[PDB]
C-alpha cells in the first residue's frame, strides 16, 4: 500500500514486538528495517513522525524514540 | 433426498424408475441420489424389494413403440435368461435392454442397440455384453410360441 | 537445428530488452558487449517413545544436492499414477542430455516406482 | 361470441407467459451460481397442464385466487338427458349483464337476431333472453388475419 | 518475480555468467542484471511454447519424486528416450515440472 | 471353514506430538508430495513395506497400503523418523489401527438375490449402484462386500480377530446360498 | 385455437436473454401435439380413447412439446448454437372430434369398436371424466 | 426423448470438472496475504467482505481473521455495513 498500507505493518510489528516484552523505543528508521518498508516514501516518513506516532493512542514518545504503551493498558 | 424419495416410492409401489430416470428429472446427479436412496432406508428402517428385468419391460418397450408380442418375448427371455444364470452379476436393467435386443431383431421392428440403450439408459457397449452373453441360448430363451420375423439362427452376431 | 533456436531466443531477447535500457537510462552499447561474453561462454517394545530402535532407514540423501546428472525442464499438463506406475503428460519443455540440448513440444511417459 | 378457442388462447397466453416467467427464474439462479443450467429441468409442466384443465373444470378463468373478477359459468358438464339438449348445450350463448347489461335491456328479442339465434328457445324465469341458442345455419366466424 | 525455471541450465548459467563479468567491470548495476534475467525468461518461455512443434517419447524406472509449491521434481532411473527419428539412452535423470 | 481372510488394507493413525510445516516437509522429503488445493495433508510413500501415509500439520499421521499389524506399526515408526531426521520432534503416541480390509474367496458361485431377501435387515443390494451386495454385520460391526463370483470382502474391522469371526459367521449363511 | 393461436402465442413471446458476463439466448418457434396420450403406472404410453378418460375419470389432453433453441456467448468471440427438439411444456385439453382428436376422421364403424356413438358431435372437453362445455 | 436417463447431467459434470481442476482455495502465510491487502487497498477507499476473498484468493475464514486482526466493519446506512481496510 502507497501512503496506508506501510502504517499498518508498522503498528502491527510494533504491537508483535512488545509481546515479546522489549519496552525499549524504537527509531523510525529502525522499525522500517524489520517491517520490510525501506523504500516508504520520504513524504511518508515526515507524516508518520508527525501525526501517525503521535496522534495514536498506544505510541509513546519518549525521549525522542518511540515506545508502546501498556501504562495506559491495564495490566 | 426428494428424489431419492421419488425412487423409494417407485420402488413401494411396484413401478421402479431406475436411478437415471428419476437423475434425468431432477438436478441431482445418480451417484447422491443413491447415496441418500441408502440413508432414507436406514432412517426409515424399511426395505425396498429387489428388482427384476420385467419391472421395466413395459415401459422400456412402449417407450421403443415395440408390439405387444415382442414385449412378451423380450420378458419371457430376460426372465429366462436369470433363471437359467446365463447372466449372473449384471444389472436387471442391462438384461432387459439385451433381452429387448434379442427380442426385437427377431421381429419386423428392429431397433439398434444405441436406440434400446437411450430408453433404458444403458451404454451400447453394456447392452452388447450381455447381448452376447445370451445369445448362445437364444432359441432356449424365446417363447415356444413366437412368430419369427428374423429366424433365430440368422440373429445378430456380436 | 538447435543453433538456430538460439540464434532467435538472443534475436527475441534483445529487442525484449532494448525497452528496458532506454527505460533504465544504461547506453545501449552495453548489450552489444552481452551479446559478445554470452556467446563466448557457451561455445517386546513396551516403551515406545524412543525411534532409534531401527537405524540406516534412509538411502543417500546427497542424489539433489549434486544435480550434475541430466535434468530436464518442462511444464506439466496432466499427471496421473494408479497404484504402481506413473504417467507424465508433459507439454512443451526442454532438456540437457549429455550436455546436448533437446527441446520438444509433446511428450508422454510411463514410469514403475 | 367467445368460443373454446378465444377463451383458450386467453388463458394460454397467460400460462405461456408463467412458464418463461419460472424459466427465467429457475435458469437465472443456476446462471448467478456460474455453473450452466438443463432447459428441461427449467420448463415446470404443470404450468400448462394444471392451468388449462382447471379453469375448464371449474369454469373460472384467470388464476386460481384472481376468482372474484373470474368469470363463471363459462363451462359447464354437457346436458345427457336427451340428445336434443345435447345438441343444443353445445349451441348455447350466453349474454352476461355486467354493465353493459344494465345500460340497454338485452332480454328483449332484437331484430337483428333473425336467422342467427333461435327466437323460441330461451329458458324461463330470471334467465329469459339472456340465455340463447343458436339457429340451424347460423355459424360463428373463426377469424383470419387482415393482411 | 515470475516462473524462473530455465535458469538452473547451460544456457541460464552462461547468462548468469555474462552479467556477473559486466558487473565485475562495474557497467551494469544489479538491478539491470536481475531486469535483463526477467525479460530473458519471458522470452525463453515465449519461444519455446510457439516455436517448439515437435513430439518425442520416453521410458524409464521412477526412483523418487517430490510435489511442493506445484513442482515436481520426479527422478527417474535407466530411462529410455524413443523419437521418431532418434533414441536416446541415460542413467539418470531428473525432471523438474510446473503448471 | 477352510478359508482364511487375508488382509488387503490395514489402516493406522499415530501422533507425532509436534506441530509440523507441511512446506519444509515436502521440500526436504524423498517421496512426499504436497498440494494445499487438493488436500491439506502431506503424502509420502514407501517401498518396503509398501504403504502411503498422510501426516497433517497437527502432528497426526495416518498410515495406509501395510498388509500387517506389523508391517503397519514399522511403516509408522519409518514416517515418524524420517520427518524426525528432518529436524522435527516427532515421537510414536499412541499408534492405533483404525481400519483393516481382508480379501477371500469361498470357492463357490452365491445367490446374491437369496441372501438379500433371507437377510434384509443387514443386506442392501442394489445392482444400479454397485454390483456387489452390502452385508453389515451387527455383532461383529464389520460390512461385507459379497459377489456372485464368491469374492467376499471385509472392513471395518478394528483387530485381526473381527475379521476372521466376522467370516466365520457369514461362511455358513453363504454356504446355504451356493449357486 | 390449436393450429394458429397456440403456436402465435409461443412465437409472439420475446426470446429470453440471461446475462451472469455469458449470455444465454432462449427461443421457442416449433410447437408439436400427439395425440391424447395416458401413462400408467409403470409410464408406459398408450393412446387415451374418450370412453376410457370417461369411465376412469381421466383429463382428455395431448401432449405439448416445443422446439427450443438457446445459445451461449462466452465473450469469447465464440458462439454455440443448440436447440431441444420437442421439449415438453404441458398437455392441452383436446375437444372431442377436433382435428387433434382420436376421434377424428373415424369412420362409424371405428368410432363404435371403440365404444364412441357416431352420433356423438364431439365439441366439448372431457376433463377428470366430466364431459365439459364451453359455453359461447 | 425427453428426459432421457443419464447418470449425471452434463453441466454438473462440466462444473464439477472445472472445480476439481481449479482445486481449493490454499492459505496462504500472513506477510503475503498482509501485502496484498494493503496493495489493493489503494485502488479503493472500502471492499465488500464477498469481493475481497475474490481479489486475495483466500478461504473465508482465515482472510476474516486476518482482516479482524487489523481491519473493522464500517455501519453504512446506504447499502450495509462492509469491511473498511483501514486499521484505524
Amino acid at each position: 500500500g502507497y501512503k496506508f498500507g506501510v502504517l499498518a505493518k508498522i503498528v502491527n510489528y510494533m504491537k508483535t514486538r512488545h509481546q515479546r516484552g522489549d519496552t525499549h523505543p524504537l527509531t523510525l528508521d529502525e522499525i522500517l528495517d524489520e517491517t520490510q518498508h525501506l523504500d516508504i516514501g520520504l513524504k511518508q516518513k515526515q507524516w508518520l513522525m508527525t501525526e501517525a506516532l503521535v496522534n495514536n493512542p498506544k505510541i509513546e514518545v519518549i525521549d525522542g524514540k518511540y515506545a508502546f504503551k501498556p501504562k495506559y493498558n491495564v495490566r | 433426498i426428494a428424489s431419492a424419495c421419488l425412487y423409494i416410492a417407485c420402488r413401494q409401489e411396484g413401478v421402479p424408475r431406475t436411478f437415471k430416470e428419476i437423475c434425468a428429472v431432477s438436478r441431482i446427479s445418480k451417484k447422491e441420489i443413491g447415496r441418500c436412496f441408502k440413508l432414507i432406508l436406514k432412517a426409515l428402517e424399511t426395505s425396498v424389494d429387489l428388482i427384476t428385468t420385467g419391472d421395466f419391460m413395459s415401459r422400456f418397450c412402449s417407450n421403443l413403440c415395440l408390439p405387444k408380442q415382442v414385449q412378451m418375448a423380450a420378458t419371457h427371455i430376460a426372465r429366462k435368461a436369470v433363471e437359467l444364470d446365463l447372466v449372473p452379476g449384471r444389472s436387471p436393467i442391462s438384461v432387459a435392454a439385451a433381452a429387448i435386443y434379442m427380442a426385437s431383431q427377431a421381429s419386423a421392428e428392429k431397433r439398434t442397440q444405441k436406440e434400446i440403450g437411450d430408453i433404458a439408459g444403458v451404454a451400447d457397449v453394456t447392452i452388447r455384453q450381455s447381448y452376447r452373453l445370451i445369445y448362445p441360448r437364444a432359441p432356449d430363451l424365446f417363447p415356444t410360441d413366437f412368430k419369427f420375423d428374423t429366424p433365430v439362427d440368422k440373429l445378430p452376431q456380436l | 537445428t538447435v543453433p538456430k533456436l538460439y540464434r532467435s531466443v538472443i534475436e527475441d531477447v534483445i529487442n525484449d530488452v532494448r525497452d528496458i535500457f532506454l527505460d533504465d537510462g544504461v547506453d545501449e552499447q552495453v548489450l552489444m558487449e552481452l551479446k559478445t561474453l554470452w556467446e563466448n561462454k557457451l561455445m517386546g517394545q513396551v516403551e515406545e517413545e524412543p525411534l532409534n530402535s531401527e537405524d540406516d532407514v534412509s538411502d543417500e540423501e546427497g542424489q539433489e544436492l549434486f544435480d550434475t546428472e541430466n535434468v530436464v525442464v518442462c511444464q506439466y499438463d496432466k499427471i496421473h499414477r494408479s497404484k504402481n506406475k506413473w504417467k507424465f503428460h508433459l507439454k512443451d519443455g526442454i532438456m540437457n542430455l549429455n550436455g546436448r540440448d533437446y527441446i520438444f513440444s509433446k511428450a508422454i511417459g510411463d514410469a514403475e516406482w | 361470441l367467445d368460443l373454446a378457442g378465444p377463451l383458450l388462447a386467453f388463458l394460454f397466453r397467460g400460462m405461456f407467459k408463467n412458464l418463461l416467467k419460472e424459466v427465467r427464474i429457475y435458469a437465472q439462479k443456476f446462471i448467478d451460481r456460474g455453473k450452466d443450467f438443463n432447459l428441461e429441468l427449467a420448463i415446470k409442466t404443470r404450468i400448462i397442464s394444471d392451468g388449462l384443465k382447471y379453469s375448464l373444470a371449474t369454469g373460472n378463468w384467470g388464476d386460481q385466487k384472481k376468482a372474484h373478477q373470474a368469470r363463471a359459468g363459462v363451462s359447464q358438464v354437457l346436458n345427457r338427458l336427451t340428445f336434443a339438449s345435447t345438441l343444443s348445450h353445445l349451441r348455447r350463448l350466453n349474454s352476461p349483464i355486467g354493465r353493459d347489461g344494465k345500460l340497454a335491456k338485452p332480454r328483449q328479442l332484437h331484430n337483428t337476431l333473425w336467422g342467427m339465434v333461435c327466437p323460441a328457445e330461451t329458458p324461463e324465469g330470471h334467465a329469459v333472453g339472456l340465455v340463447k341458442n343458436l339457429a340451424l345455419m347460423a355459424y360463428i366466424s373463426v377469424g383470419s388475419q387482415p393482411s | 518475480m515470475a516462473y524462473q525455471l530455465y535458469r538452473n541450465t547451460t544456457l541460464g548459467n552462461s547468462l548468469q555468467e555474462s552479467l556477473d563479468e559486466l558487473i565485475q567491470s562495474q557497467q551494469i548495476t544489479p538491478q539491470l542484471a536481475l531486469q535483463v534475467l526477467l525479460q530473458f525468461d519471458k522470452a525463453i518461455n515465449a519461444a519455446l511454447a510457439q516455436r517448439v512443434r515437435n513430439r518425442v517419447n520416453f521410458r524409464g524406472s521412477l526412483n523418487t519424486y517430490r510435489f511442493c509449491d506445484n513442482v515436481w521434481t520426479f527422478v527417474l532411473n535407466d530411462v529410455e528416450f524413443r523419437e521418431v527419428t532418434e533414441l536416446i539412452k541415460v542413467d539418470k535423470v531428473k525432471i523438474v515440472a510446473c503448471d | 471353514s477352510g478359508i482364511v481372510p487375508q488382509l488387503q488394507n490395514i489402516v493406522s493413525t499415530v501422533n507425532l506430538g509436534c506441530k509440523l510445516d507441511l512446506k519444509t516437509i515436502a521440500l526436504r522429503a524423498r517421496n512426499a508430495e504436497y498440494n494445499p488445493k487438493r488436500f491439506a495433508a502431506v503424502i509420502m510413500r514407501i517401498r518396503e513395506p509398501r504403504t502411503t501415509a498422510l501426516i497433517f500439520s497437527s502432528g497426526k499421521m495416518v498410515c495406509t497400503g501395510a498388509k500387517s499389524e506389523e508391517q503397519s506399526r514399522l511403516a509408522a515408526r519409518k514416517y515418524a523418523r524420517v520427518v524426525q531426521k528432518l529436524g522435527f520432534p516427532a515421537k510414536f503416541l499412541d499408534f492405533k489401527i483404525q481400519n483393516m480390509v481382508g480379501s477371500c474367496d469361498v470357492k463357490f458361485p452365491i445367490r446374491l438375490e437369496g441372501l438379500v431377501l433371507t437377510h434384509q435387515q443387514f443386506s442392501s443390494y442394489e445392482p444400479e449402484l454397485f454390483p456387489g451386495l452390502i452385508y453389515r454385520m451387527i455383532k461383529p460391526r464389520i460390512v461385507l462386500l459379497i459377489f456372485v463370483s464368491g469374492k467376499v470382502v471385509l472392513t471395518g474391522a478394528k483387530v485381526r480377530a473381527e475379521i476372521y469371526e466376522a467370516f466365520e459367521n457369514i461362511y455358513p449363511i453363504l454356504k446355504g446360498f451356493r449357486k | 385455437f390449436i393450429q394458429m393461436s397456440v403456436q402465435r402465442i409461443v412465437e409472439d413471446a420475446p426470446p429470453i436473454d440471461l446475462q451472469a458476463p455469458p449470455r444465454y439466448l432462449l427461443k421457442f418457434e416449433q410447437i408439436y401435439l400427439s395425440k391424447p396420450t395416458h401413462w400408467e403406472r409403470d409410464g408406459a404410453p398408450s393412446p387415451m380413447m374418450p370412453n376410457e378418460a370417461r369411465l376412469r375419470n381421466l383429463t382428455y389432453s395431448a401432449p405439448l412439446y416445443v422446439d427450443i433453441t438457446k445459445t451461449v456467448i462466452k465473450e469469447g468471440e465464440e458462439q454455440l448454437q443448440t436447440q431441444h427438439q420437442k421439449t415438453f411444456i404441458g398437455k392441452i385439453p383436446i375437444m372431442l372430434r377436433s382435428t387433434y382428436c382420436l376421434l377424428n376422421g373415424l369412420t362409424d364403424r371405428d368410432l363404435c369398436e371403440l365404444n364412441e356413438c357416431p352420433l356423438d358431435p364431439g365439441g366439448y372437453f372431457i376433463i377428470n371424466g366430466s364431459e365439459k362445455v364451453l359455453i359461447a | 426423448t425427453n428426459y432421457k436417463p443419464v447418470a449425471n447431467h452434463q453441466y454438473n459434470i462440466e462444473y464439477e470438472r472445472k472445480k476439481k481442476e481449479d482445486g481449493k482455495r490454499a492459505r496462504a502465510d500472513k506477510q503475503h496475504v498482509l501485502d496484498m491487502l494493503f496493495s489493493a487497498f489503494e485502488k479503493h477507499q472500502y471492499y465488500n467482505l464477498k469481493d475481497l476473498v475474490d481479489i486475495t484468493k483466500q478461504p473465508v475464514v482465515y482472510l476474516k481473521e486476518i482482516l479482524k486482526e487489523i481491519g473493522v466493519q464500517n455501519v453504512k446506512g446506504i447499502h450495509k455495513n462492509t469491511w473498511e481496510l483501514k486499521p484505524e
